[PDB]
């Protein structure tokens, strides 16, 4: 049941809770955007056919001329992944569009087309993903991070009185597109509604509402109730609805068939709105006084004047309801409005509105949208169409569309791209809805609120821009064109898209350089998600509401793995289990349960559909049946958790590791941690360096076999088989009869990748795992790439910690090593950096690479050959010649005295100077790798040519090998396929090797017997003879370099860096620190056997941190160290094997109820000796991040072990002999290399260059510059009374020119004495102040 | 409508 | 257009605008090629430059990709080293002010260093230099030093 | 929220626990973030107004002070009358507790000597001068100042 | 100046003078030519709009784009800022003989000494190891002072020792919020790249051990030297100032 790439070491598990769901892949985010990107859809759907279809047919003005799209393709690349990366180009495609232009007849809008013509054109390039998820853009590997966004759609906010001082709330609607015009509604202290168009100056909200073609009636109707009032005896006889007496306060008496219902001072309560209801009363009696505030809903105009008796929307009171009832009305309507339910701010509204009708709201709106502009009928009409109903400008996909339809409680879930009337009547009486109470309000916080833009979406946002800003130009060509004179090829520029594409992926805010100096650190920055960049917030504009967890994060958002700083809260990070949904949005598996059995059905659901179920707890008992031990589990509703029925549970978490990130999930004993001290941790996890051997980590949580399998730095076998050949930079594998094609040569070639560099000038490597003849098996790991071994991950190393004081050296925070560790060479690192020499033209004439150096003596170029360029693998220091370059000088100056000097000595002045490249100071290393680029036309040298004849031997050597080796597997398949049908006994193979082949003795019934084989011959045959001829080309070929260049040298350093004070080490429970000193080793503290420890840590810094994971993992990891000495002395004893095997049993059967099960019966003596060799440094133990071990379990192994059940032992002064009192804490835990090293921070100066404006020193440690005295320095020096250091320190020091030479010369000839002089700084501010029309001067008197 | 512009290209337009 | 509507005809029977369009376009175009770069270029060189581009955006898009200068002495008539000049013609110089990512906010100016500054070591060894050669010429007689000072 | 964390760091904290601590933790982070940005602008807004303020006389020949006394809320005190007066000038010549005879004179300096003299004589308020009061045009006497709380 | 390249660099007052220049011109050759008062106008508004622009760009209207997306720099702009001539270039100034690294602790040294990289003093320490190297006749010249100070030989460490004696150093926290970020202390050569401060007075830098780093900085003159071993030297400051209370107590 064990595979056997893992039967070579098995990690003991301490977990309990079963594993149903496996870990998906890692990098699936960045190649699911990608194929989303570019695919082939027969369909309208997503893509370039999407771009596509949506700017063509582009159509002419009208002229029977349109160039319609047919279909697109994609070129193969010129240069592969390694040739771009070596000649610092891109890797991308071609792309390639078939258009075709058609032309109808004259005069005829349906005509039969004139003319068709069909052809190829081609429309810049796209980059291409590598199989890792990156790309490669110039010679380097950048990684697209994802963004996060506000959905588009429309949100309501609140602002609980903010902006006013009487704290009245002020409600708020905002319709946010996924590409056009912003349309905003809000309220006022006054209660009357207006609209913003793009964040501009406020207007009423009924201008826009009249500009949509609507009257005064009209707009009333819609936004309020009609009551009819009659006019019978009486005429006080309205209808009166029973709903319309709630909430209200009762001011006059109802009376209905005689009866008093209620009676003056009385308020109608249910009993008499059941009562009522029960006598269907619609006549009641009501006083003349009531009707004083009504509103008339419409207006009535005289039948013999024809005069306006009342306009719409005025007050009505006794003369006007007279003047109306003395010309013969009988039917009189107005608006039922309350004071508290029904709010009549439409009518405010109105009455605030200055505008009349359709064409004064145009007007109005042209105003506000172009001042001082004089307003036009058709330009007013185009502009307010172009606004929000214009197809071209307006944008709202289906995401957007969805949104809206959701909270706008529709039933369909797609529809058009525009806004409607409907629309915006339907978002001002949600809002109307709103301030009157029914409804809540959004939060903008929610993750349903917030969707996740890709890098294909994003890239087919660019190539939209860039096909439309081509369509506008093909549009204005064919305004003018013609129809037989032109082809289709003259109206397409690549330029545009291809400027796009470029300015896309080389500059930008989501376009970063990867970071490859770990793999947890490269697999985490693929799965990034930043709320920054275009579209998005800014680091210094946000708040607070957007830097916090919210509860939504549950399961899709890490909440500890962010970075500190200006930028904390924005560069959140992906969970181990979150997708992405069709729409954008992020949701987490869960379980599904029924009425009382936990299935094993995994559903996914949103953070909208997570609210309305309720989700158990995952760690919950279930006794092998899918039922709860206890009648109540925790679980959590809405928000909040709370005790819940057993029956009652709807869903159930799927693992305890769905709620951190996988940078999170790789620290044991992280429950027993504070959360900032697990935050700094993770964030420090991913500085490591890789070190010259890494072995295990031997306390670890199961997810680095993941982690080393889905990220690229290692070498997985395809498909299983037995191995053939094994070679360092080489791995042959014959693939097995069942899992290979009918016919092929089926021979698996994988080439190891050796000593690169990487972005962070460290060092790649890749070696192999396996033997020679060794069963391997699909998924198997063949060879360990950097920080890796065994297919798992081993980002440092483990060391025997021990806590105490020792003379101060580990007073805050410092690490005091043993002499050990670097004499072991446990954290040496290599470093490999490039220099480059370019060789231009001048004007005053060519450089040359010669190696005549002038002033140059004979040993300091004797690493140099004939033609100036070092040898290879050649030791050099600081100061060292790599690579001879001179310069043209013709007369620069002759000061006096130097001609009376040549007189004397009879010297020529050089004609050259001397430009050549050298090592940098401080720095060693060794030369591994010469490269030269030249240009064409221009002579190769004897180096250049060396370098293409190696090239070329290189490439032909290759290419036979693997050809010789495909032809050998071919010819063992022929022989294979000949025994097993049809085939001599012992003569077919005496036949000769060119005619072996030459029989087909018996294809009678084995038709491929060789039929299958000669074909296959042929095509490798001739693809080798077509790949050489190539190649050989390719090679021969010259460069393309930049004007003005002639050749480029390139050198290649490889330096190996060992441990010393000053380095910064860190483990994996954020506690870090500075190695002060390193101690011999009979200087460290030892035990009763006379072993030596290796780090020593400070005890002060564990309970103000609060972290006991540090000592949990001590614990654990010393109890494995003595089961694994154990192991080592059982097998130096060599006594038997049943000892042995007995024993693993016995350790790996310790625990309590474990799920791994471990069964030694089933293996065979040789694996288990394997097994017990490769335990002998110590035996693994994972610890899953929420089940690890409990201390019960370290007390028990370490009494499995012979080490005492206390975890402390009695340790001796090395230096005096005697023991320490208060026993010590002692064992093994994880230490950590970052690569913050002090050799690239020391830097010190004294005299060098001054910028140019400003005599000013320069930057640091890259011009040798020196540091800043700041505004802080000066105050601290003018509280103190060094007036004379503040002097000379901002006037010699950086700005008076006499005055830092003269201070040199006076040093030089011993006299401590300074000239103040005048600030070249002054001066410039005072030319510059000058410049203005101000006059300042300085008077002397 | 005499100003309540700053760009001349309106008051020139 | 002023200087069209001093010269336009009306005998001919054509429209103005006709007439119009060739001078101001030939205004406009004049001005851009004087007055739109930094350094001035003048109007055959531009006008070679326009053709430049323009022949290698049509060959671009006719053959597939870019091509390279010496293919392109081929399609024009060109010695193969006017083109690798035009070519070598510096582009629109990089702004002072210009950002290079964060970089403790820093612009592309406070990297450039003088390069017309002498260093002081230079500045003390002539000083040294002028000290020893006048040690050496006090040695001397008084008339080699006099003719020696005149001579140099 | 009404149900508090139950388990220590000693013991396994779980996932519910944990996130509502990383809340904490976070709000901790962001505070600290914006504390040193606002107290640098402080700082500075603080440093540039006095700035060219220095001792340029001796003694300015004043008799005005400021009237010390013990800091009283309403309880236990929390700012005894030995804090406030150490190191500072007497404006006036000081009285008995029992305003019977001559204390400690006007001009002196009141070092930890004349600090434990008057807590012995229990003396209820002493009254100093103060830069507020001095007479020194473009500066202040050293005597207004008191002396430097670091020599 | 000509980039290294064969490629230019330019400030965005070179743009603004052309633009007003041009402007001019055309102001000057529209009147010679009597042009009508429309356009005569459209050019005043234009030169107008110009200077408006290279005096202060942004404050009347929209500002002016540059080359290719950002907006031009004016002199009103240079002077302005936190990045104005003020406050970058003339309140606080980038200064030689300065020196950063990482710091240790060092627990075997005393209140008024610290410890020092023999690398970092010898790059710091040239002129003075120049000029003894000339007063002790070892180098008959300065160039060969430099070359011998290149070569490393055996005594220009003696020549190092001797100068550093006596020769007290500055060392520097990066933010200095009270009189106590600099102090003075007496410099002791070390085989290393970390500096080594005393415990005593880490309270007081508020600096810890975990990747923290300090500057440099070294007195010139005579009255500099006498000023930071009167008053910052580390001995002569234990009390705080803000309160009269000791401020190098253990921790
Ligand atoms: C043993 C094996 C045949 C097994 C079989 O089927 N019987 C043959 C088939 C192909 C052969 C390799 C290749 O030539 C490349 C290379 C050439 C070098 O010069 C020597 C090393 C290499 C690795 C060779 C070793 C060996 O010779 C191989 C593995
Ligand atoms: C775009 C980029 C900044 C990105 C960012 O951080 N924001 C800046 C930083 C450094 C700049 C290059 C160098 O100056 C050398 C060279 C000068 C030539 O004259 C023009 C070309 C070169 C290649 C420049 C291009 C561009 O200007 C670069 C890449
Ligand atoms: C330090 C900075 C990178 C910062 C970073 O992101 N890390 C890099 C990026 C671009 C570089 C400049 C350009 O090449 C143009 C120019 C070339 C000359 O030859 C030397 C000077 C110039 C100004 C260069 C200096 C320096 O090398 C720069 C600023
Ligand atoms: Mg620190
Ligand atoms: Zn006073």
């Amino acid at each position: 049941v064990y595979s056997y790439t893992e039967k070579k070491r098995i990690r003991k598990d301490f977990g309990k809770r079963p594993q149903v769901l496996d870990v998906p892949y890692l990098l699936s985010i960045q190649l699911d955007s990608f194929q989303k990107f570019i695919e082939q859809d027969p369909e309208g759907q997503y893509g370039l056919e999407a771009a596509f279809r949506s700017v063509f047919p582009i159509q002419s003005y009208s002229g029977n001329s349109e160039l319609q799209y047919v279909s697109y393709r994609l070129g193969e690349p010129v240069f592969d992944v390694q040739e771009c990366q070596i000649r610092g180009v891109t890797y991308s495609a071609p792309l390639r569009v078939k258009l075709r232009l058609v032309i109808y007849e004259r005069e005829a809008p349906e005509g039969t087309v004139k003319d068709i013509k069909e052809q190829e054109v081609y429309m810049g390039e796209i980059p291409l993903m590598t199989d890792n998820g990156t790309f490669v853009i110039n010679g380097t590997e950048r990684v697209i991070v994802s963004q996060l966004h506000r959905s588009p759609g429309v949100f309501f906010d609140s602002d609980k009185g903010k902006t006013h001082s009487s704290g009245k709330v002020l409600y708020n609607a905002r319709i946010i597109p996924y590409r056009g015009s912003w349309l905003d509604f809000e309220f006022d202290p006054k209660d009357n509604l207006f609209v913003r168009i793009d964040r501009r100056r406020k207007l009423p909200a009924t201008i826009i509402l009249r500009a949509l073609n609507y009257t005064t009636e009209q707009i009333l109707d819609l936004f309020f109730e009609k009551v009819i009032f009659e006019i019978r005896d009486n005429k006080l006889q309205m209808e009166l609805v029973p709903e319309r007496l709630r909430g209200e306060t009762a001011s006059f008496d109802i009376e209905a068939n005689g009866k008093v219902y209620v009676e003056k001072g009385r308020r109608i309560t249910a009993r008499h709105i059941r009562q009522l209801e029960k006598d269907d009363v619609k006549l009641i009696e009501v006083p003349v006084e009531y009707i004083a505030g009504k509103v008339v809903a419409k207006d009535y105009i005289d039948e013999s004047t024809g005069e306006l008796i009342c306009a719409a929307n005025m007050e009505l009171s006794l003369d006007l309801l007279a003047k109306l009832s003395q010309s013969g009305h009988k039917r009189i309507e107005t608006l039922f409005t309350n004071d508290l339910d029904h709010g009549p701010y439409i009518s405010e509204t109105l009455r605030v509105d200055p505008t009349n009708d359709r064409l004064s709201a145009l007007v109005e709106i042209y105003r506000m949208m172009r001042p001082g502009e004089p307003p036009t009928r058709e330009a007013a009409e185009s502009l307010f169409e172009n606004l929000f109903f214009s197809e071209d400008r307006y944008d709202l996909s289906a995401v957007g569309r969805m949104k809206f339809n959701r909270s706008l409680l529709r039933e369909e879930i797609e529809g058009s791209g525009i806004l409607s009337k409907d629309d915006i009547i339907d978002v001002m009486k949600k809002l109307i809805d709103i301030r009157n109470g029914k409804g809540e309000v959004d939060d903008i916080d929610h993750l349903g609120n917030r969707r996740i833009r890709s890098v294909g979406e994003m890239a087919e946002n660019q190539f939209r821009v860039g096909l439309v800003r081509v369509e506008r130009a093909v549009k204005e060509r064919l305004s003018l064109g013609d129809l037989d004179t032109l082809m289709p090829q003259d109206m397409i520029n690549a330029k545009p898209i291809s400027a796009a594409v470029k300015e896309f992926f080389g500059s930008s805010q989501l376009s970063q350089f990867m970071d490859q100096n770990n793999p947890l650190s490269e697999i985490t920055h693929k799965r990034r998600i930043s709320a920054l960049g275009p579209g998005g917030l800014t680091r210094e504009r946000a708040g607070f509401e957007v830097r916090d967890v919210h509860p939504t994060h549950y399961g899709r958002v890490c909440p500890i793995e962010t970075p500190e700083g200006p930028n904390i809260g924005l560069i959140n990070s992906l969970s181990v289990y979150a997708q992405t949904n069709e729409y954008g949005f992020l949701e987490t598996p869960y379980r599904k349960v029924t009425d009382g059995v936990v299935t094993d059905e995994i559903h996914y659901l949103s953070a909208i559909e997570e609210g309305n179920y309720v989700i158990a707890q995952a760690n919950s008992n279930l006794d092998e049946e899918g039922h709860f031990v206890e009648d109540l589990v925790t679980c959590r509703s809405k928000g909040e958790s709370s005790l819940f029925s057993r029956d009652q549970v709807d869903y159930m978490d799927v693992s305890t590791q769905q709620v951190v990130s996988v940078g999170a999930s790789l620290i044991p004993f992280l429950e027993h941690d504070d959360a900032n001290r697990a935050l700094m941790g993770a964030n420090m996890q991913r500085q490591a360096v890789p070190t010259l051997r890494a072995d295990k980590p031997l306390v670890g949580t199961g997810m680095e076999r993941a982690v080393a399998v889905d990220s690229g730095v290692t070498a997985v076998a395809k498909r299983g088989g037995v191995v053939q050949y094994v070679d360092a930079s080489r791995i042959v594998i014959k693939v097995n009869e069942d899992e290979m094609y009918p016919g092929e040569a089926g021979i698996d070639i994988y080439n190891l990748t050796k000593y690169t560099r990487s972005n962070q000038n460290t060092c790649i490597n890749q070696m192999p795992c396996v033997s020679l003849g060794e069963p391997v098996e699909r998924g198997d790991v063949l060879a360990d790439g950097p920080s890796t071994d065994l297919g798992e991950l081993a980002l440092g190393q483990n060391m025997r910690v021990a806590f105490m004081p020792w003379n101060g050296y580990n007073f805050e925070d410092s690490i005091l090593v043993s002499e050990r560790v670097v004499q072991e060479d446990r954290f040496t690192t290599i470093h490999i950096q490039e220099l480059a020499c370019v060789s231009r033209d001048t004007k005053l004439g060519p450089e040359e690479i010669t190696a005549d150096i002038p002033n140059v003596g004979e040993a300091a170029l004797s690493k140099l050959d004939e033609s100036g360029i070092v040898y290879i693998g050649a030791e050099v220091t600081g100061g060292d010649i790599l690579v001879g370059k001179v310069t043209p000088k013709g007369e620069t100056q002759l000061t006096p005295e130097e001609k009376l000097l040549r007189a004397i000595f009879g010297e020529k002045a050089s004609d050259v100077k001397d430009s050549s490249l050298r090592v940098p100071n401080g720095v060693s290393g060794t030369v591994i790798d010469v490269q030269v680029f030249t240009r064409d036309g221009v002579e190769k040298d004897k180096r250049a040519l060396e370098i293409e004849e190696m090239q070329l031997k290189q490439a032909k050597k290759d290419l036979s090998e693997e050809l010789q080796i495909l032809e050998a597997g071919l010819f063992s398949r022929i022989r294979a396929v000949l025994v097993a049908g049809g085939v001599e006994a012992e003569k077919l193979d005496k036949l000769p090797r060119d005619r072996w082949l030459e029989l087909g003795l018996t294809d009678e019934e084995k038709q491929n017997q060789l039929e299958q084989l000669a074909e296959q011959y042929d095509e490798l045959k001739h693809e080798f003879e077509k790949k050489l001829e190539a190649k050989r080309r390719k090679i021969t070929q010259g460069d393309d370099l930049a004007p003005g260049v002639l050749k480029i040298v390139k050198v290649y350093l490889a330096v190996k860096r060992r441990i010393q004070p000053g380095d910064k080490m860190a483990g994996r429970h954020g506690n870090k620190g500075v190695i002060s000193k390193i101690n011999p080793i009979e200087d460290m503290p030892y035990d009763e056997n006379g072993t030596p420890v290796d780090i020593v840590l400070n005890p002060l810094g564990v309970p103000s941190r609060m972290n006991i994971g540090q000592i949990l993992e001590t614990h654990l990891g010393m109890a494995a160290k003595g089961i694994g000495d154990k192991i080592n002395a059982m097998l130096k004893q060599q006594q038997e094997v049943a000892k042995l095997r007995e024993f693993i049993q016995r350790a790996y059967d310790l625990g309590a109820d474990v799920r791994q099960k471990v069964d030694l019966s089933t293996f065979s003596d040789e694996e288990v000796m394997r097994l017990a060799e490769n335990l002998r440094k110590g035996m693994p133990i994972a610890t899953p991040v929420f089940d690890g071990a409990k201390e019960a379990e370290i007390k028990e192994l370490l009494k499995l072990g012979d080490l005492p059940t206390s975890g402390q032992i009695r340790l001796y002064d090395g230096r005096t002999g005697e023991q320490f009192e208060r026993p010590v804490t002692v064992g093994y835990m994880y230490m950590l290399k970052l690569n913050h090293l002090v050799d690239d921070k020391m830097h010190a100066r004294s005299t060098g260059s001054y910028s140019l404006v400003t005599q000013q020193p320069l930057g640091g440690k890259a011009q040798f510059g020196g540091q800043r005295f700041g505004e802080m320095e000066v105050w601290a020096l003018e509280a103190y009374g060094a007036a004379y250091t503040l002097q000379e320190m901002l006037t010699v020091k950086s700005d008076d020119v006499n005055g830092r030479t003269k201070m040199y010369k006076n040093i030089v000839d011993g006299n401590h004495q300074m000239e103040p002089g005048m600030p070249e700084s002054f001066n410039v501010l005072l030319k510059e102040i000058r410049s203005l029309g101000i006059n300042i001067e300085l008077e002397d008197e | 409508e005499i100003g309540r512009t700053t760009d001349p290209v309106r008051m020139y337009m | 257009l002023m200087k069209a509507v001093d010269k336009f005809e009306y005998r001919r029977g054509y429209k103005f605008s006709t007439y119009a369009t060739w001078w101001i376009r030939q205004a406009i175009t004049r001005s851009i090629a004087d007055q739109a770069r930094t350094i001035r270029i003048p109007v055959h060189m531009i006008e070679t430059i326009n053709k430049l581009n323009r022949i290698s955006r049509q060959m671009l898009q006719e053959m597939g990709r870019e091509p390279t200068p010496e293919e392109l002495a081929e399609r024009m008539l060109m010695p193969e080293d006017k083109i690798r000049k035009v070519l070598k013609i510096a582009k629109e110089p990089i702004s002072m002010e210009t950002p290079i990512g964060d970089d403790e906010d820093s612009h592309l100016g406070d990297f450039i260093e003088d390069t017309t500054l002498e260093l002081p070591l230079d500045s003390a060894t002539t000083e040294s230099l002028r000290a020893a050669t006048h040690d050496v010429l006090a040695g001397l007689t008084a008339r080699e030093a006099k003719v020696l000072r005149m001579r140099f | 929220i009404e149900t508090p964390i139950t388990a220590n760091f000693r013991e396994g904290l779980n996932v519910l626990q944990y996130f509502i601590s990383t809340h904490g933790a976070r709000k901790g982070l962001a505070d600290t973030a914006l504390k040193t940005a606002n107290s640098g602008y402080l700082t500075r807004r603080l440093v540039d107004v006095a700035q060219d303020l220095v001792v340029t006389e001796d003694d300015c020949g004043t008799h005005e002070g400021i009237m010390m006394t013990p800091v009283i809320e309403g309880g236990d005190v929390k700012e005894p009358l030995r804090d406030r007066v150490l190191g500072r000038v007497t404006a006036e010549d000081v009285l008995k507790p029992g305003t019977a005879d001559i204390l400690v004179p006007r001009n002196t300096l009141l070092h930890e000597q004349w600090c434990d003299l008057l807590e012995e004589n229990s003396v209820d308020a002493v009254k100093v001068r103060s830069v507020v009061s001095c007479d020194t045009d473009f500066g202040v006497c050293a005597h207004c100042y008191g002396r430097d709380l670091a020599r | 100046v000509p980039l290294d390249g064969g490629r230019f660099a330019t400030s965005d007052l070179n743009d603004l003078y052309r633009r007003v220049i041009n402007r001019n011109n055309r102001l000057k050759r529209l009147l010679d030519l009597a042009a009508p008062d429309i356009i005569v106008r459209n050019e005043k508004r234009m030169l107008q709009e110009a200077v408006d622009a290279l005096l202060d760009n942004g404050r009347r209207g929209r500002a002016i784009t540059g080359s290719n997306k950002r907006p031009l720099k004016s002199l009103a702009d240079m002077i302005k800022g936190k990045q104005g001539r003020f406050r970058q270039n003339l309140l606080g100034k980038r200064v030689d003989y300065s020196g950063r690294s990482v710091i240790t602790v060092g627990p075997y040294l005393r209140l008024h000494q610290c410890g020092l990289p023999k690398k970092m003093a010898l790059e710091l320490f040239k002129p003075f190891i120049y000029g003894k190297l000339e007063l002790r006749g070892l180098a008959t010249t300065i160039k060969a002072a430099k070359k011998m100070v290149e070569r490393e030989e055996a005594v220009v460490w003696d020549i190092l020792d001797e100068v550093i004696r006596e020769h007290p150093v500055l060392l520097n926290r990066a933010p200095t919020l009270h009189r106590l970020g600099i102090q003075a202390f007496e410099p002791v050569l070390i085989e290393g790249k970390a500096i080594q401060l005393h415990p005593l007075v880490c309270a007081a830098y508020n600096a810890d051990f975990d990747g923290d780093q300090m500057a440099v900085h070294v007195p010139l003159t005579l009255e500099a030297q006498l000023e930071a071993r009167a008053l910052m030297m580390s001995t002569n400051n234990i009390l705080s100032p803000a309160n009269g209370e000791p401020i190098i107590v253990p921790s």
